[PDB]
RNA sequence: ACUCAUACUGGUAAUCGAGUAGAUUGGCGCUCUAAUUGGAUGGAAGUAGGGGUGAAAACUCCUAUGGACCGAUUAGUGACG
RNA sequence: CUGCAUGGCAAGUCUAACCGGAGUAUCCGGGGAGGCACAGGGAAACCGACAUGGCCGCAGGGCUUGCCCGAGGGCCGCCG
RNA sequence: UACCCUCAGAAGGGAGGCGAAAUAGAGCAUGAAAUCAGUUGGCGAUCGAGCGACAGGGCAUACAAGGUCCCUCGACGAAUG
RNA sequence: UAUGCCAGCUGGUGGAUUGCUCGGCUCAGGCGCUGAUGAAGGACGUGCCAAGCUGCGAUAAGCCAUGGGGAGC
């Protein structure tokens, strides 16, 4: 990246495909064993830890996914607004790590066996 | 003399020659000139609109209400007449000159005022006081042309370029670089940044056709091969000799 | 202009000075005045000079290099120092004559002025 | 400078406000010729005149040089010793020249010679160079 | 010395203290004449080797750093130290301040 | 006069000290690049008001504000005042 | 184009485009094409010069302290 | 920007709440000058206009960063007829 | 001592200054044609609510297949 333009306008427009990356935390330090990788997308069903702002050293499942926002809701992540309706707050992922994976899928696109 | 060292620092084959263009008489000012004039060659191009401050259709109403002629009207006072001056006088201009980007930025020098200040950049490289008078800090008080083996392009890592660099002696010199990126305060924050990317010149590697990969990273060092050295690696910033190694090889240009 | 024409310059102030003979005085004040003035040489005339002064048994400084631009001196040793001189002035100066020195030399040596020629 | 110095004086230059503008008048110089007091003051740059000297002749198909002068030559020899090559006897000649462009090889004379006393050969000499040539020692030449 | 001013300072508000000559044209102070007071001309003050100096007698100046204050001496000002405004604050003039050690007294703050 | 010195020190000016145009000389600023090298949340740039230096272009500090960037030296650069 | 200050080299000096290398716009090596200088005079044809012969003499040097030698400079002579 | 007071009022204002900061409150960091409100010091309804410079008084404003100053006596003592 | 002058203080007005850069300016390397198979171009349509822009074309911000992608849209 860094070129110029490019890396980054090629980058928010675009794909529904590639948002998958620029989605993606740590695991745990149990997960990163369990099946090797450094990180996940991160799905709805997993759970996270918040390590960061606002809300830190507390998680809950994710109730949440993105798309092109590239973000994710957590638990009770936030609350009160001037609105009156309570809206948690999106965060994330870079901040959040992936304690906690539900896959529903057997194959959760091969983490396990990668090569 | 030159006396080679080993990629071990031990006193080694210790073999000679020096170039015979390290006699140089050494001129700081011929070597200001050329290297500081390659500085401006490196400048980006730019202009003003060609046509701006031109699109009329003002013109000075004649003598009558008191008002000096122009031409200003249109978009109530002002004229492309380059003189757009506080109070009475208006604004809008013209002529700002004369900046057309087409302009080849570049550089006046003479060939051998230019490879002369080369081979004196060269040249005060081997001294010793003006090898650490502008900065440059090594213990070793002896002769400083800094040859090395033909090995040493070999050393893939740095570390081991550390090690060989603690046994010499010269590597207080990395020690003392900025260390750091420090931003640089005043202007070229805005422009070319000089801002954080700043930091204190070092060492200088020559080699042959390769630049070594293993010390281009390094506090404040940079790389360079013999047929290619210019008088900003050698000689910096308008100064004289930085601390410099040859590989015995890349003996110099000498040529 | 920078170190090399500063030293010499100063070098010769700490001769006329100290000793007594002008020269190493009068080369300081050439010097100390804009190139286009100095030198110049040219080994021919470094050899026969329009004064009585010519070749001899005493060196003959120039202000300003040497060149070599002419036949050189006879027998006699006669070589001089002068501010540097490159080319045939300096190889050529030689032999016949004698062996031109830096006049740094000049200025190590016997300071006053010894038999010595301006030869401009 | 005294021209980094500009602001802190008006005007810049010529002290005057409405002062030199385009003048005198006419492009470049006014007409050679007289004007209202705009451009004259008696010349003579020029008279004669039509800029540079021409010769049709002088160009292609026009004689050519070398020339040489009988000072090098007896500064060469016999006073330093100099191409070894191209030595016999107490002196010889043959090409010293910069360029042997040719129409050319021509010596003239001037200087003092023989002295060495150098025998010459070249394509035609001056007269004032077949004298002290021809002297001591030299001769023709190139035939 | 009489507090030059550039005349008229004080009746045309965004006109400064900061002094100047005096247009030409009879303009009062121009034209020396009683009641104007200024022209300010050499031979006004100036002594010499106290031009510039603390009441203190210190010279006492700059520092914008603690770098600043290098072998400065706090004895007779050879350098007496002065933090300059645009120096960050506490933190910056914390260790600036704490020059003390090295006798080097610096002024407000 | 002494001196490398236009750094000191001592000495002479009754026979030096006004000045428009103008000539000469000592004391610039802007962008970005590079090498050497520094500053900043213990508060950068900018802004306002005020202190000091320089013949001067201009440099610098203090206080308030501001709340992230900013310099110096050397060599370059130019949509540079 | 013409001065000036500084610096390199010097009867020489500098490369241009371009080529090779490389740490790849820097830079190191190469390239001397060509330019200016090294002789001028003449429209041209064409011819072609003082590496010093004399005299004053500054600085500087020498001397046994007015007398010498005297670059540069000045005045002639001589030469194309 | 909840609640409360006010108002013709989902306006605006007051009060209050959030935040490190609301002169960060919606075409929303710092916050200069011209300038406005209130206020402090000085002058002021019998007195004259390039608005000041230099000098000297009034009134006005803890420490720090300056440490001096006054009187009698005495020592020294240029020029001063 | 009203009307009022000068300087400051608190608050405002204003948006300079400093700092910041999602934009410019310039240089460089690469690459380089489209259209009657309608660019090409234009018109008018097309959305739950739709004025502009974009996209589409009465199947009208779209329909189908394969591959990629992925828990959101």
């Amino acid at each position: 990246s860094s070129d110029r333009r490019k890396a980054r306008k090629a980058y928010f427009t675009a794909p529904s495909s590639q948002r998958r990356v620029l989605l993606s935390a740590p695991l745990s330090k149990e997960l990163r064993a369990q099946y090797g990788i450094k990180a996940l997308p991160i799905r709805r069903d997993d759970e996270v830890l918040v390590v960061r702002g606002s809300k830190k050293g507390q998680e809950g499942k994710i109730s949440s996914v993105y798309r092109l926002k590239f973000a994710v809701q957590v638990d009770k992540v936030t609350k009160e607004k001037v609105n009156g309706a309570s809206v948690p707050i999106n965060l994330h992922p870079s901040k959040l790590v992936i304690t906690k994976l539900h896959l529903d899928k057997d194959r959760k696109a091969l983490i396990q066996r990668k090569g | 003399q030159v006396t080679v060292h080993s990629l071990t620092g031990e006193a080694t084959a210790n073999a000679l020659p020096l170039p015979a263009v390290f006699s140089a008489p050494i001129r700081p000012d011929i070597v200001h000139t050329v290297f500081t004039s390659v500085n401006k060659n490196k400048r980006q191009a730019y202009a003003v609109s060609e046509k701006a401050g031109h699109q009329t259709s003002a013109e000075s109403w004649g003598t009558g209400r008191a008002v000096a002629r122009i031409p200003r009207v249109g978009g109530g006072g002002t004229g492309r007449s380059g003189q757009g001056a506080f109070g009475n006088m208006c604004r809008g201009g013209r002529m700002f000159a004369p900046t057309k980007t087409w302009r080849k930025w570049n550089v006046k020098v003479n060939h051998n005022e230019k490879r002369y200040a080369t081979a004196s950049a060269i040249a005060a490289t081997a001294v010793a006081s003006l090898v650490l008078a502008r900065g440059h800090r090594v213990e070793k008080i002896p002769e400083i042309p800094l040859v090395v083996s033909t090995d040493l392009e070999s050393i893939q890592k740095t570390k081991e370029a550390v090690a060989a660099l603690k046994a010499v002696g010269a590597h207080s010199d990395l020690l003392k670089v900025l260390k750091s990126k420090k931003l640089r305060a005043g202007k070229g924050k805005y422009r070319n940044r000089r801002w954080t990317q700043r930091r204190g010149p070092l060492v200088v590697y020559a080699e042959d056709n390769g630049i070594v990969k293993a010390l281009r990273n390094v506090p404040g060092v940079e790389t360079a091969n013999v047929a290619s050295l210019n008088l900003l690696q050698l000689a910096p910033g308008a100064h004289l000799g930085r601390f410099v190694i040859w590989t015995e090889a890349a003996f110099t240009k000498l040529d | 202009d920078n170190v090399y024409l500063k030293l010499l310059v100063k070098l010769y102030t700490f001769l006329a000075r100290r000793t007594d003979a002008p020269f190493n005085k009068v080369v300081l004040k050439a010097l100390f005045l804009s190139k286009i003035n100095r030198p110049p040489v040219s080994v021919s005339r470094i050899a026969r000079a329009l004064k009585q002064e010519g070749a001899a048994n005493k060196t003959v400084v120039v202000v300003g290099t040497v060149t070599d631009d002419a036949r050189i001196f006879e027998f006699p040793k006669t070589t001089v120092a002068a501010l540097r001189f490159t080319a045939g002035a300096r190889a050529k100066i030689v032999k016949a004559g004698g062996e031109c020195i830096t006049l740094d030399q000049l200025a190590v040596r016997a300071p006053k002025g010894q038999n010595t020629l301006i030869l401009r | 400078t005294k021209t980094r110095k500009h602001r802190g004086h008006v005007s810049a230059g010529k002290g005057r406000i409405g002062k030199h503008r385009k003048h005198p008048g006419g492009r470049g110089m006014a007409g050679g010729e007289h004007h209202h007091r705009i451009n004259m003051d008696k010349y003579h740059p020029g008279y004669f005149g039509k800029v540079g000297m021409r010769y049709f002749h002088k160009q292609q198909a026009h004689f050519w040089k070398p020339v040489l002068n009988l000072d090098k030559l007896w500064t060469l020899i016999p006073e330093d010793k100099r191409d070894q090559y191209l030595k016999s006897a107490s002196k010889e000649t043959a090409p010293v020249i910069d360029t042997l462009a040719a129409g050319y090889g021509k010596i003239l004379g001037k200087g003092r010679i023989p002295n060495v006393p150098v025998i010459v050969k070249a394509r035609f000499v001056s007269k004032l160079a077949e004298e002290k040539i021809r002297a001591a020692g030299g001769v023709v030449e190139l035939i | 010395t009489k507090k030059f001013k550039r005349h008229h300072s004080d009746r045309y508000h965004r006109v400064a203290e900061n002094w100047r000559k005096q247009k030409g044209i009879d303009s009062v102070v121009r034209r020396r004449f009683r009641g104007n007071i200024s022209q300010p001309k050499i031979g006004y003050g100036s002594n010499k080797k106290t031009k510039f100096l603390s009441p203190s007698g210190h010279k006492t100046f700059l520092v914008a750093n603690v770098k600043d204050l290098e072998t400065l001496t706090m004895h007779t000002k050879t350098y007496a130290a002065e933090i300059a405004h645009n120096i960050s604050a506490k933190n910056r003039v914390v260790i600036l301040a704490r020059a003390k050690a090295l006798g080097i007294k610096v002024t407000n703050p």
